[PDB]
């Protein structure tokens, strides 16, 4: 039951990261 | 769980709305105001000379609902130029209230 310790957490983290890297790309220039 | 595609669509809409506003809003009272601009991240209005300018966290951020009170800051110099970061022409900005 440990949060962040399951494959579903890793897959959700990877998808969230796609959007966050887009944000970081916009912030840079 | 907010996806890249959802975020791109919101960003495009934020940009579209910003660009309409930049086009539509009446000109500043003097050329000493810093120019409104969309910097790829946030939509900035004209700035009074010698003043800080703030706008809300851009609403397309995946974590926007977690920063509903935050603002991002620029500084408009007395000459009508946005303050720049040293050894560059990038604008100074404080985005810390809108981080995840």
């Amino acid at each position: 039951h440990x949060e962040g310790x399951f494959t579903s957490d890793v897959s959700s983290y990877l998808e969230g990261q796609a959007a966050k890297e887009f944000i970081a790309w916009l912030v840079k220039g | 769980t907010v996806s890249l595609w959802e975020t791109v669509q919101k960003w495009r809409e934020y940009r579209r709305q910003c660009q309409r506003s930049l086009t539509e809003d009446p000109p500043p009272a003097t050329d000493l105001f810093c120019n409104r601009t969309f910097d790829e991240y946030a939509c900035w209005p004209d700035g009074e000379p010698g003043s800080f300018v703030n706008v809300s966290c851009p609403w397309y951020l995946p974590w926007a609902s977690s920063v509903p009170q935050g603002h991002v800051y620029r500084f408009c110099t007395a000459e009508g130029l946005w303050l720049q970061k040293d050894n560059s022409s990038l604008p100074w900005r404080d985005l810390s209230e809108c981080e995840e």
